[PDB]
């Protein structure tokens, strides 16, 4: 017996969700491959700038393989430790020598196999990255395609600027190209946007004549001179859109007349006769332009030159000469304006030279141009890599553009490229052809990390290029090619710029693993200088027709920034070059193919694509012959034989962030923004409870990204520890000895980018087989294999009492009773001592003007233990600061030099706790410097540990002594039993002892051997510890040690913070009402959160109320079937009580029925939706209003949806019933900005006297000019006048104020202000001078 | 657009028309963005004059 999965929404997911870091693993693989050998990324950049060849030497650099040498640490010390983690760049080199100078016999091959250069970070084995100290993530980009393109017209919107079109090149490095013409059909040229020149000196730079260019815009025809008339070879295409200035005849028939225009009848008329010759009078050819130079064949002189205007005069002489091939240029009054014609003439310049020339000075206005600068600047334009590259991919696109057929070639461009574009240029200004799409995908490439990082590596590259030229005669023979040629300095110093001050580059979100696999598979539009700003973007943030199921069109943050970002969906993926290709089923026929293909964004436009919300048996017929099908922005019915291809699913519309999400389809596009954002915004809480219903995308997270612990090789476990799970694999014979040893560490405590904490409970037992494949410990917020970052609890919408007004949020006082929501906190607090005038700090417990209860927790050096209940006022770190002269008093100056110099010259500057929070320590920091001694600091902890590794032997001895005597006893008693003669002698003494000759005494021999060799492990692997203690020291980056102490506070559900489900119903706890006065049900359970059913008629988000509908009615769907069909199989006292009750509730033929079915029956039909727990509901294709209702009659309890409940004020009938159940909502993290931020008085600043906060005391609110106008609109005149006065700036107002309020009486008027006095000062010191007068 | 949208937030919502209502949601939100990081420029245009 064969059944089906059962769930909402019949679409069978062939294909699973692949990797989602596949957007930073492959790109970042094949940009630097380590492991593999030198191709592409860093290798397609290195053929570039290595083979240099500087003259007067003959130095070849030849190219070879690189690969990365060995890293700094793993990946646990860059967060728990100050490791900046900085791997070293070598490539193989093997240049030649081959001198040019005076005789000397120099001629060998010198091989330097490594040579550092550049120091760039790698990826972790995830997809982050690790600079300074915290997470660091490049996203990806997206832009133009470097080429060009045919928009409708700029910088005329001042003026009219009507019928004007133009093109433009948006290349990465170097400058602009632009082509724009003017309201006098005039064509110009913008470089570097720049100032308007003509189109055509650029073009005489590429070694161009007059002759030549007119052949490249322009048709030719040829005129021919027989029998003293003039004919013309007739193209009726180009006869579109003009007069008949003639008489049109051939073969004695007269196809148009003069006097009347030609349409588009009198074409095909003769193309159709195929009339290809005709008489044309002189005065139309004198409308025409001559191409090259014609001068008579009888005289020797010039008749007219070139781009020169016939006339009636030139063309005389040009039938009198003897020509007979006369080639001039095609132009009338529309589809073949003599744009071009009219550029030359406004052309200052006449050759090459004269338009390099010109150029240079453009670009570089200052010092004369020369012979070789003006040829160097333009070949640096846009005809060299080294300052002008568009990829490797620019040049396929630009293929595309002009409709080539090869797509391979260089990546700079040619004097061929940019005429080959002008042409259809002037093709859409003249009316033929339309405008080009460019928010189509065809054009907008995705740029990969690996890419990014290439683009920020070539730049350094041209700079430290031009210092190997120079440093290459400096070397002496064959010796310049370590550190004599190449310096890692330039390079670090362009690449370091961008992993930090770039824009582009932020902070990764860790607040949760949900947060961070959509930082990676995150697409942004804003980069380097060389793209768009934030000031536009009313035609990239939109998205696209085109953008389907490639991109989630409602995956962008809500803030500053709405349609700049948009992370990547979930199918698509960045293929080889850029072009995003998202999966899609090759269905042939009537039968659908479990096949996958990538189709091309400019592919997809040629085949028909089927839906996914198509109805499907299994995966061998279709439905209706007739079903909605897409193409590429319409909507057509097409039928089962016309169906080509199909999507995958209704997954791949959307994001993995949008994917969580159950009823998207019920939500608006507004709101469900947020939604999505709430989910980026997820906070590890404690009880992790998954959803009550999954999509089948929370397991997927887990597993791919680096959340959850995956094992090498299969095995049997032997011990589980919280921190870390050992795996003996038997790699040789099957024993519980020591063999394959693996030890996993798993992330406790350490401090995140977000100041969240990422921890990593085990899962496996003791003794259980573990599959390549499996899980071993959870994660953040993982339950066992799916992901969980809210919580379930009973929600019942309901206007309480004004609380719930706009967004809030009412919670039950049971919230805070049980640690449900109690998150972990971690705030890092760094300590530097740097050197003073009197010499430098010192980091010990010595610190005077402090209590007992201060250097209590703290050591003898100043740091306080790990575990320390500390508070608002405890020291963390035991810095100390000398004062100085200044400071010093003649007391304490004699004893100074008496009692020793270390008495009284330092003072207190230690680091406290920030007023307000307080929690523990549970992580301290260790350094010490060896140019400042190892004192008490690095001795003290080193022999605790000295002391604690010398126990953890004389505890495994002991279990070892205990534990092999304990057997061997047994042994020897049978047969020579000695009672109460072998508890006498010692335990080493138990060995000499021999035994009868028998198979028994070979068993005391064996366990004599193996309680040596252990023994001799255990004495070694101390001796182990003894090392790595006391051998190398790892610094930081700062000076003189740095104490960083990690503080944890129990952050409880408290007045402030927002909570918010995955539908965008964002709100704020407002107050923690008692479980007394919150309503409650007939059988208890009281409610624990309380939304506002107003949150529905504005905020369109319908799919909110249907999670409801689904949470309560949840015991009688889908979760009835595991939670009562499974549950009878275990306990024997419940399977009498469901086969019973089932029947009564749900009567459907489609559901199991357990009277019928038996234990063994049963088993197997809940086998096929066990990954559904909670049900199963996808994005745009699975609950239906007719699926539901039918689903909420077969359990318990109410009907309909609403149930009658009771008030908890009141407790009568509550009138009517109520939509109540079990939501899924989820709490956001705390930001730092969340901390109350208290001040009364703090320090103030030096050139201004406003208050100004830092570690200790908290920075002030700011009273802009907004509040200003606010007061100053009151009739309130000393709030504000002491508002900018007695409060911050007045320096004698802060005072007196504080010494009026103190005694009892008011504070005395305001005098002058501080700023009336330094802006008064700014002005007498001026020429100008103010002066207050009175009455 | 020619094509119009039948199905709404009760029923099923497939992928196509809710591709389509996402092209009017983008301004709404997309309008506050820049406003929020500075409302009193619009203002001060005013204020400093009367």
């Amino acid at each position: 017996k064969k059944r089906i999965r059962k769930d909402f929404g019949k679409r069978p997911q062939v294909l699973d969700v692949p990797y989602l870091l596949s957007i930073q693993l492959d790109s970042f693989q094949k940009f630097i491959e380590q492991d593999p050998e030198g191709q592409y990324g860093l290798e397609a950049a290195f053929r570039s700038v290595f083979p240099i060849q500087s003259y007067s030497g003959n130095s070849e650099l030849q190219y070879v393989s690189y690969r990365l040498g060995e890293p700094v640490f793993d990946v646990q010390e860059c967060q728990i430790r100050g490791v900046t983690y900085s791997a070293p760049l070598r490539v193989k080199l093997r240049l030649v020598i081959y001198e040019r100078e005076a005789p000397e016999g120099t001629v060998k091959d010198i091989k330097e196999q490594e040579v550092y250069m550049g120091e760039i970070p790698l990826m972790t084995d995830n997809g982050t990255f690790v600079i300074n100290g915290t997470e660091r993530v490049i996203v990806s980009q997206l832009h133009r395609s470097p080429g060009v393109f045919f928009d409708s017209d700029k910088g005329k919107t001042h003026s009219s600027g009507k019928v004007l079109y133009n093109a433009r090149i948006i290349p990465y490095r170097g400058s602009w190209l632009d082509f724009e013409f003017d309201p006098k059909d005039n064509l110009f040229v913008r470089i570097d946007r720049r100032r308007k020149l003509p189109a055509t000196i650029i073009l005489r730079a590429l070694n161009y004549t007059t002759e030549q260019i007119l052949d490249l815009f322009f048709e030719k025809v040829i005129f021919e001179i027989r029998d003293n008339k003039l004919q013309m070879e007739l193209v009726p295409e180009r006869l579109r859109g003009e007069t008949a200035s003639f008489d049109i005849e051939a073969n004695g028939k007269v196809y148009v007349e003069k006097g009347r225009r030609i349409t588009a009848r009198h074409i095909r008329q003769l193309e159709k006769d195929d009339v290809k010759l005709i008489e044309v009078p002189v005065e139309y050819i004198a409308g025409k332009v001559v191409a090259k130079d014609y001068i008579d064949e009888s005289t020797g002189e010039l008749i007219c030159a070139a781009n020169m205007e016939l006339s009636l005069d030139l063309l005389a002489k040009l039938s009198q000469s003897g020509h007979k091939r006369i080639e001039t240029l095609f132009t009338n009054d529309l589809d073949h304006g003599p744009y071009i014609s009219e550029t030359l003439r406004v052309d200052p310049t006449n050759d090459r030279l004269s338009a390099l020339v010109e150029i240079y000075r453009m670009m570089r206005p200052g010092e004369p141009p020369t012979r070789e600068a003006a040829e160097s600047l333009f070949e640096n334009l846009f005809f060299s890599e080294d300052r002008y590259d568009l990829s490797a991919v620019g040049r396929m696109k630009f293929n595309r553009s002009l409709l080539r057929e090869e797509i391979e070639g260089s990546g700079i461009l040619s004097k061929d490229d940019i005429i080959d574009v002008m042409k259809k240029l002037i093709d859409i200004r003249n009316g033929k052809g339309e405008v080009d799409d460019i928010d189509h995908l065809g054009n907008r490439r995705i740029r990969s990390v690996g890419e990014m990082a290439e683009n920020q590596f070539r730049v350094g590259l041209v700079r430290v290029e031009r210092a190997v030229k120079e440093r290459l005669s400096l070397g002496d023979l064959d010796t310049l090619m370590p550190q004599d040629m190449i310096n890692a300095k330039p390079i670090s110093a362009a690449v370091k710029e961008f992993f930090g001050s770039s824009q582009l580059s932020q902070f990764m979100v860790q607040n949760n693993p949900l947060s961070e696999i959509t930082h990676k598979r995150r697409i942004s539009a804003l980069g380097p200088g060389g793209l768009t700003r934030e000031r536009a973007g009313f035609e990239v943030r939109d998205v696209h027709p085109t953008h389907y199921g490639r991109v989630c069109p409602i995956e962008t943050p809500e803030g500053p920034n709405i349609g700049l970002i948009n992370s990547l969906s979930v199918y698509a993926q960045t293929n080889e070059y850029g072009f995003l290709e998202t999966p899609y089923r090759k269905v042939t026929d009537g039968v659908v193919t479990d096949e996958i293909h990538y189709l091309s964004a400019i592919e997809e436009g040629n085949y028909v694509i089927a839906q996914a919300n198509s109805n499907l048996d299994e995966e061998g017929h279709f439905v209706e012959d007739l079903v909605t099908c897409r193409s590429k922005g319409e909507s057509s019915l097409f039928s089962r034989d016309q169906v080509d291809y199909m999507d995958v699913s209704t997954q791949q519309v959307v994001s993995v962030g949008a994917s969580l999400i159950p009823f998207l389809e019920h939500d608006d596009a507004n709101r469900a923004l947020m939604g999505a954002n709430m989910q980026r915004q997820a906070v590890p809480t404690l009880r992790a409870d998954k959803p009550l219903v999954g999509t089948g995308m929370e397991r997927a997270v887990a597993v791919d990204s680096g959340v959850t612990a995956v094992a090498k090789r299969g095995g049997v476990v032997q011990y589980v520890d919280a921190s870390r799970i050992v795996i003996k694999v038997n790699e040789d014979e099957m024993y519980p000895g020591e063999a394959g040893i693996d030890i996993y560490n798993l992330t406790k405590y350490t401090r995140s980018n977000q100041n969240t904490c990422i921890n990593q409970m085990p899962c496996v037992s003791l003794g259980e087989p573990v599959e390549r494949g499996d899980v071993l410990a959870d994660g953040p917020s993982t339950d066992l294999g799916e992901l969980a970052l809210g919580q379930n609890m009973r929600v019942a919408f309901m206007p309480w009492n004004g609380y719930n007004f706009e967004d809030s949020i009412l919670v039950s006082e049971r919230v805070v009773q049980e640690d449900r929501f109690t998150t972990i906190h971690i705030q890092e607090l760094a300590c530097v001592s740097r050197d003073t005038k009197l010499g430098p700090e010192e980091i010990t417990a010595d610190i005077p003007n402090v209590g007992e209860a201060a250097l209590s927790k703290l050591d003898e050096s100043g740091i306080v233990y790990i575990g320390a209940e500390v508070t608002g006022g405890d020291i963390l770190v035991g810095k100390v600061t000398p004062k100085g002269e200044t400071q010093l008093t003649p007391e304490e100056k004699l004893l100074r030099a008496i009692f020793g110099e270390k008495a009284s010259d330092v003072k207190d500057s230690s680091l406290r706790v920030p007023n307000g929070v307080s929690g523990t320590v549970i992580d301290v920091q260790v350094f010490t410097r060896d140019g400042v001694e190892k004192d008490k600091r690095a001795l003290e902890i080193e022999e605790m540990q000295l002391k604690q590794a010398k126990k953890d032997l004389s505890e495994e001895l002991q279990i070892l002594e205990a534990g092999l005597f304990s057997r061997i006893r047994a042994v020897l008693v049978a047969g020579g039993v000695e009672a109460e003669k072998l508890d006498k002698l010692p335990r080493d003494r138990w060995l000499e002892l021999g035994l009868t000759d028998e198979e028994k005494q070979n068993q005391l021999e064996q366990l004599a051997e193996q309680y040596d060799e252990l023994k001799h492990e255990f004495e070694k692997k101390l001796e182990a510890k003894r090392r790595k203690i006391t051998q190398g020291d790892d610094l930081a980056p700062g000076v003189l040690k740095i104490v960083k102490v990690y503080l944890a506070v129990k952050r409880r559900i408290q007045p402030g913070d927002k909570m918010a489900g995955r539908h965008g119903n964002k709100g704020v706890i407002s107050k923690i009402n008692p479980i007394e006065d919150m309503p409650y049900d007939e059988n208890g359970t009281p409610v624990d959160i309380v939304l506002n059913p107003l949150g529905v008629p504005s905020r369109m988000n319908i799919g909110q109320i249907l999670e409801t509908h689904l949470g309560m009615a949840a015991k009688g769907i889908g979760d009835k079937i595991n939670a009562m069909l499974k549950q009878q199989q275990e306990v024997a006292k419940l399977r009498e009580f469901i086969q019973r009750a089932y029947d009564l509730g749900a009567d459907v033929r489609q559901k199991v029925d357990l009277s019928t079915f038996s234990d063994e029956e049963v088993m197997r039909l809940a086998e096929n939706l066990r990954k559904g727990m909670p049900i199963a509901t996808p994005v745009f294709d699975g609950a239906k209003e007719a699926e539901i209702k039918e689903l909420l009659k077969l359990g318990d309890l109410p009907t309909s949806g609403q149930i009658r409940l009771y008030d908890g004020r009141t407790g009568e009938q509550f009138e009517r019933p109520v939509t109540v159940g079990y939501m899924y909502m989820l709490k956001l993290n705390h930001l730092v900005d969340d901390k109350m931020h208290a001040r009364s008085t703090g320090s103030y600043s030096l050139v201004t006297q406003q208050p100004l906060g830092g570690k200790a005391q908290f920075g002030g609110q700011r009273f802009g000019e907004m509040e200003v106008w606010a007061l100053e609109a009151y009739g309130a005149a000393y709030t504000l006048q002491e508002m900018l006065t007695v409060k911050s700036d007045d320096v004698n107002g802060r005072t007196k104020m504080y010494k009026n309020i103190v005694d009892g009486n008011h504070q005395m008027e305001p005098g002058m202000p501080e700023s009336f006095n330094v802006l008064l000062k700014e002005i007498r010191s001026l020429g100008i001078n103010i002066e207050l007068e009175d009455e | 657009i020619e094509t119009p949208i039948t199905a709404n937030f009760r029923e099923g919502l497939n992928v196509l028309q809710y591709f389509i209502s996402t092209h009017g949601a983008r301004k709404g939100l997309a309008d506050t963005a820049l406003k929020t990081a500075n409302s009193g420029y619009l203002t001060r245009r005013l204020v400093d004059v009367a």
